[PDB]
RNA sequence: GUUUGACCUCAAAUCAGGUAGGAGUACCCGCUGAAAAGCGGAGGAAAAGAAACCAACCGGGAUUGCCUUAGUAACGGCGAGUGAAGCGGCAAAAGCUCAAAUUUGAAAUCUGGUACGGUGCCCGAGUUGUAAUUUGGAGAGGG
């Protein structure tokens, strides 16, 4: 599958390439909102590992932050705008020296497809509610620092 | 509107700075004619539409029905192959017997290795222009990618000819240019 | 090849017994910089199946 | 607010306005200051969403066509649903003797297309339909054999017939080739095409099933090939009204080849006599002959008559379209040809 | 494989009867068709047309009538001179007429 | 324009088709009417008749002056009409598309049926189709023409066209007469062409009569014949 | 072809269906924070949880809580005093799911609408990947 070399062309960012990528989408993105809806990742294998699905109930979300930490504040942000959702988790896509861009992955959990479908059924219990707030996404535990 | 002049700006500014030699292979891409026969080859495998699928399934069900039912054995269909990571697929084997890309793809770094990919592998590989149009031969909105392996033998050899076509007005004409950076001139 | 421009002379190449082709032929126009131009967009011109080659 | 501007209308209904004036007609909806009442009505109305869902099947079938996909559109032509009149047909004139008395104009659409050519906009399919029912309803009349007025003109044929004792005006503008007016615009009169076929085909189903025989009317098809008319159909089984029905009983004609046909031979019928073309003898199978003895009237509009049998009775027409708006036999010195007529004024 | 478990799950169904076959399903249509559409529940004596007399009005001031504007002129062009049986001019007028009469439903 | 080095090769194949076929046509009636039946493929002609896969018939031609009605259709796909099959048009008039008219078959108007085959179509026509035509079609040549013909036609001796209509049906007196008498004949399209809906019933007739029509370019080829109280069932 | 149509993107809905707030807050989880207060977020528990672990043994084997380890190790104007952890006994015990190579001999996936949780039909979503199978304890292909 082709998302290996996405994965290995991601690993090599300051390239010509990738960083030229880097600076159109930072100024593409830097005439949108402080935040915004993505139609479809642009680091798809990020957002696969990360657990992303293309199909209804999965909404990905473009978030601008000024330069707690700046992806769990990032995730934050969301987490207030789309009470509805349930952060899923989030990831780095593009950065500035104004700003830093990350690029968050949200579950609805009132569509039936992600009501069924029992792999992700267990986001839609309550207690699961505002992760992001209680620090239990990917760097909520990471600045909690709980591990073994 | 915000993003009528987004987009209207999208487009300068990738002009108007360099863009990578990587990039700009795009839009280098195959002329009126040669892209004419391409589809035009493509038409006739043209996959199964679900429509259709469900049509013969229900008619080779109901010819199971009777009782007194027919049974058969049918040959191997035959259809172009569109999906990303199947058309690596069939990349790496090889089976490729020709590949068409995409140029406008909002995460083109989805595409950027393919050119290369099949320059080293061999497969013949062609950049068409609107992934829109591949969606419309493939019974999708769109494609980004048509990979075409097996040819029956009343088109295999307008396949050879046409993959030494496009050897010859792709690989030829713009190999060299490939090899320069380009953009670089403001707008 | 009038439409690139006037062309001062044009021959194909023939057979003697019968009048069928040998498939090559010999232009010739006014200006060499319309011969230019007309090559330039001809070298590898697809057409009925098959690449055509002016040089 | 009694009135209402016809865009407003048009875009609270969220129509196309040639669509909204094909309602407007259809409902016999009638004033851009239309009634607000009227119009809610017209909010609710499944000829209206089924409308709008024909836009989107011909978005969805220009998509197709745009794709290239042929089979697919096949399936949406043929999985299509059609919209039918019929509801509002019966909503409209629930009583059958209303519809009765509104057939009157129904009918003399239906028999002005029976007559029109086919062209680009009018489909042949219309056409055919039209002179089928026009035929039908043709041999209708001709069953009963009850019509009692009769008229000879430039603007057409004005017969004036009972049904159920209720007294209707129609007419059928002859047979002649119409140069096509391009100031009309058809999409008035298709849209009352359609509303008058349905309207008369209820009123055929409800009338032929009184009468007690099978609706749908069978023909033999060598049968239409020697005429196109009423008389092609043969009208299965599952007294009459004197003077003028049941008049000249027992009687045959001759009509020529010189007469009009159409308009002479649903006389006859009315009246239950016999009509023999030799324009239809020059084709149907044999025949060719005199075969009935019984024969001793012929209508002809000629100066000199060959054979001239004294048995025969020579007849100018204009004598059959007299006793019938008379009821009664006049003598025929003044219709033998070449003689001058009478100037014969319709009882209206 | 996976075709012909769907093929099966079909056959089941059809067995059942849940599912009717396309020949069948098309046998139904053609009857259903028929089926639907079978059940359900004084100027002209002022105008001359036969070797009538009036008319003869109608040649004298024909000009005068052609002067008119035309919705005068359609109904002052109703009469014209019968001549016999034979000739019947062939209707320019009648088709604008019903033309007009829908719209004035309209 | 510029435009295209493609249809110039499809025109000028076709071109070679057309005159192919036709040189053998001409051939083979040639030897047939000067009666050096040698080496030839058959020596007598036939009719084919599709009715309603369908069912195609054939027949031996009899040499009986039979009525026809021509009409033409649209010719093959890229072909620039042969100057032979021109000049047969003309005279018949077949020229301005969705154009037909009545002819008399003899052994003498045989044989340009081969030469005009795969421009038109023939058929058997029926006496109510004739009088849907007539009475639903037909023009005369303009103004003072259209009457002086009609004392012409009168002095003849018809009078009452449904009377046209007994003679072009009957062939008994003149039938050349009438025949020049309605010179011009005019059939609407059958499908409106442009439009989402419309362009449905083109594919669907361009089948249709992709199976109905067949070109044999063979020479010997059976006339092909169709339902005539079909094709102006759709086209009158 | 100045036409028309494929997409992409964006708006607008008195269009259909849902969802967020607020109170309380004994316990729990994050942010902030002085000489605790405050903010944010739930639930009946919460958190954590199946080793990038602990150990140096004759090795143990998710997490959680109690006794012990222990007022020891370590820290500290090594002053005030601060202050663990392995292991062991006990309670209770539970393991699983992705993302990486193709189904290409047929997106096999699913929301919604509609006629009778299910079934049919139709819109759609989706190949820029929904299904099946495989989470290293292997696993896959076949015979």
């Amino acid at each position: 599958g082709a998302y290996k070399y996405l994965e290995e062309l991601q690993r090599k960012k300051q390239s010509d390439v990738l960083r030229f990528l880097q600076r159109v989408r930072v100024w593409e993105y830097r005439q949108k909102n402080v935040i915004h809806r993505a139609a479809r990742p642009t680091r798809p294998d990020k957002a696969r590992r990360l657990g992303y699905k293309a199909k209804q109930g999965f909404v990905i979300y473009r978030v601008r932050v000024r330069r707690r930490s700046l992806r769990a504040t990032a995730e934050e942000r969301v987490g207030r705008r789309a009470a509805n959702l349930r952060v899923l988790n989030s990831y780095w896509v593009n950065q500035d020296s104004t700003y830093k861009y990350f690029e968050v992955i949200l579950v609805d959990p009132q569509h039936k497809a992600i009501r069924r479908d029992a792999r992700y059924n267990w986001i839609c219990d309550p207690v699961h509610k505002h992760r992001e707030a209680r620090g239990l996404t990917a760097t909520g535990k990471k600045s909690r620092g709980i591990n073994k | 509107p915000e993003y009528v002049r987004v987009q209207r700006q999208k487009k300068i500014l990738s002009i108007r700075l360099k863009v990578p030699p990587t990039i700009a292979q795009f839009q280098y891409t195959l002329d009126r004619n040669t892209a004419a026969e391409t589809f035009k080859l493509f038409n006739k495998y043209r996959p199964e539409t679900a429509a259709e699928k469900k049509e013969r399934l229900t008619k080779e069900a109901a010819a199971v029905a009777e009782g007194k039912s027919k049974q058969d054995a049918s040959p191997k269909p035959y259809a172009v192959k569109y999906g990303l990571n199947h058309v690596v697929a069939l990349i790496e084997n090889k089976k490729a017997k020709l590949v068409l890309i995409a140029n406008d793809v909002d995460p083109i770094e989805l595409v950027v290795f393919l050119p290369a990919l099949c320059k080293k592998m061999g497969v013949p590989y062609a950049i068409v222009k609107g992934k829109a149009r591949l969606g419309t031969l493939v019974n999708q909105k769109t494609s980004a990618v048509a990979a075409l392996t097996e040819v029956r033998a009343e088109d295999e050899a307008a396949l050879a000819k046409l993959v030494s076509t496009i050897d010859a007005n792709f690989a030829d004409k713009y190999d060299e240019v490939k090899k320069h950076w380009g953009g670089g001139i403001l707008g | 090849f009038a439409q690139f421009g006037d062309l001062k002379e044009v021959r194909l190449a023939r057979n003697k017994k019968t009048g069928n082709s040998r498939h090559y032929g010999f232009l010739e126009f006014v200006n060499k910089e319309d011969a230019m131009i007309a090559q330039e967009s001809m070298n590898n011109y697809l057409l009925m199946g098959h690449l055509l080659q002016v040089r | 607010r009694n009135f209402i501007t016809r865009s407003q209308a048009v875009r609270k209904l969220q129509v196309s306005l040639a669509d909204f004036r094909r309602l407007c007609i259809f409902k016999g909806i009638y004033p851009t200051f239309y009634y607000a009442k009227d119009i809610q009505y017209l909010m609710h109305e499944p000829v209206l969403a089924k409308f709008r869902e024909h836009k989107t099947f011909a978005r969805k079938l220009t998509r197709a066509l745009g794709r290239g996909e042929v089979s697919s559109a096949k399936r949406l032509e043929e999985n299509r649903d059609s919209y039918t009149l019929d509801h509002i047909i019966k909503e409209r004139y629930p009583s059958f003797p209303d519809a009765i008395r509104d057939i009157d104009d129904a009918l003399n659409m239906l028999f002005l297309f029976s007559n029109l050519p086919s062209t680009n906009q009018v489909s042949s399919k219309i056409i055919n339909d039209a002179q089928k029912i026009c035929n039908q309803w043709l041999a209708y009349v001709a069953k009963e054999r009850l019509v009692r007025k009769v008229f000879v003109s430039i603007k057409g044929v004005y017969y004036q017939a009972n049904i159920k004792g209720e007294e209707v005006r129609w007419l059928v503008p002859f047979k002649f080739p119409e140069n096509i007016p391009s100031d009309v615009d058809f999409r008035i009169m298709l849209t009352f095409l359609e509303f008058y076929s349905t309207l008369l085909h209820f009123v055929l189903y409800k009338l032929y099933t009184d009468s007690g025989l099978i609706y749908p009317p069978k023909l033999d098809l060598k049968k239409d090939k020697i005429i196109s008319g009423l008389s092609s159909y043969i009208l299965e089984s599952r007294k009459y009204d004197s003077p003028v029905a049941s008049l000249f009983s027992a009687f045959v004609f001759y009509v020529s080849r010189e007469v009009p046909i159409d308009i002479l031979e649903f006389l006859i019928l009315s009246c239950g006599g016999n009509v023999i073309s030799e324009a239809a003898m020059d084709q149907i199978e044999n025949k060719k002959d005199i075969d009935m003895s019984k024969v001793t009237h012929q209508i002809v509009d000629r100066p000199v008559l060959k054979n001239k049998v004294a048995g025969r009775t020579y007849i100018q027409p204009q004598w059959i379209f007299d006793c019938i708006n008379k009821g009664e036999l006049v003598p025929a010195n003044k219709y033998l040809p070449g003689e001058a007529l009478p100037p014969h004024l319709s009882p209206w | 494989k996976n075709e012909a478990k769907r093929v099966m799950k079909i056959v089941r169904a059809i067995r059942e009867g849940r599912i009717i076959p396309p020949k069948k399903l098309k046998e139904m249509k053609e009857k259903e068709k028929i089926e639907n559409y079978q059940y359900d529940l004084p100027p002209t004596n002022e105008e001359s047309y036969n070797p009538p007399e009036e008319y003869l009005l109608s040649p004298e001031e024909k000009e005068a009538w052609e002067n008119t504007e035309y919705s005068e002129r359609e109904r002052n062009f109703i009469p014209q001179k019968y001549s016999a049986l034979r000739k019947v001019p062939g209707y320019g007028e009648s088709i604008r007429e019903r033309f007009e009469r829908s719209l004035d439903l309209y | 324009k510029f435009v295209r080095a493609e249809s110039i090769v499809a025109k000028t194949l076709a071109t070679s088709r057309e005159k192919e076929r036709i040189k053998r046509v001409s051939i083979l009636e040639d030897k047939k009417a000067k009666n050096e039946t040698q080496h030839i493929a058959s020596g007598k002609d036939f009719i084919l008749k599709i009715t309603e896969g369908l069912i195609r018939e054939k027949t031996t031609y009899d040499g009986k002056p039979a009525l026809l009605f021509i009409v033409r259709v649209r010719g093959p796909l890229a072909v620039n009409i042969p100057n032979k099959a021109f000049k047969i048009l003309s005279l018949l008039r077949l020229v301005e598309t969705n154009t037909g008219v009545f002819v008399k078959l003899t052994k003498n108007v045989y044989p340009l049926l081969k030469v005009i085959a795969p421009y038109v179509v023939i058929g058997k026509p029926s006496l109510s189709s004739i009088r849907s035509l007539i009475q639903k079609r037909g023009r005369i040549i303009v103004l003072n023409d259209n009457n002086i013909v009609e004392e012409q036609l009168g002095d003849h001796g018809i009078i009452c066209v449904e009377d046209i209509i007994h003679e072009i049906a009957t062939m008994g007196e003149s039938f050349s007469v009438c025949n020049f008498f309605l010179q011009p004949f005019k059939l609407n399209r059958e499908v409106s062409g442009f439009g989402s809906l419309n362009r449905l019933r083109k594919i669907k007739q361009r089948e249709a009569e992709s199976r109905t029509r067949q070109f044999s370019n063979a020479a010997t080829a059976p006339v092909i014949e169709v339902d005539i109280d079909s094709l102006l069932a759709k086209l009158n």
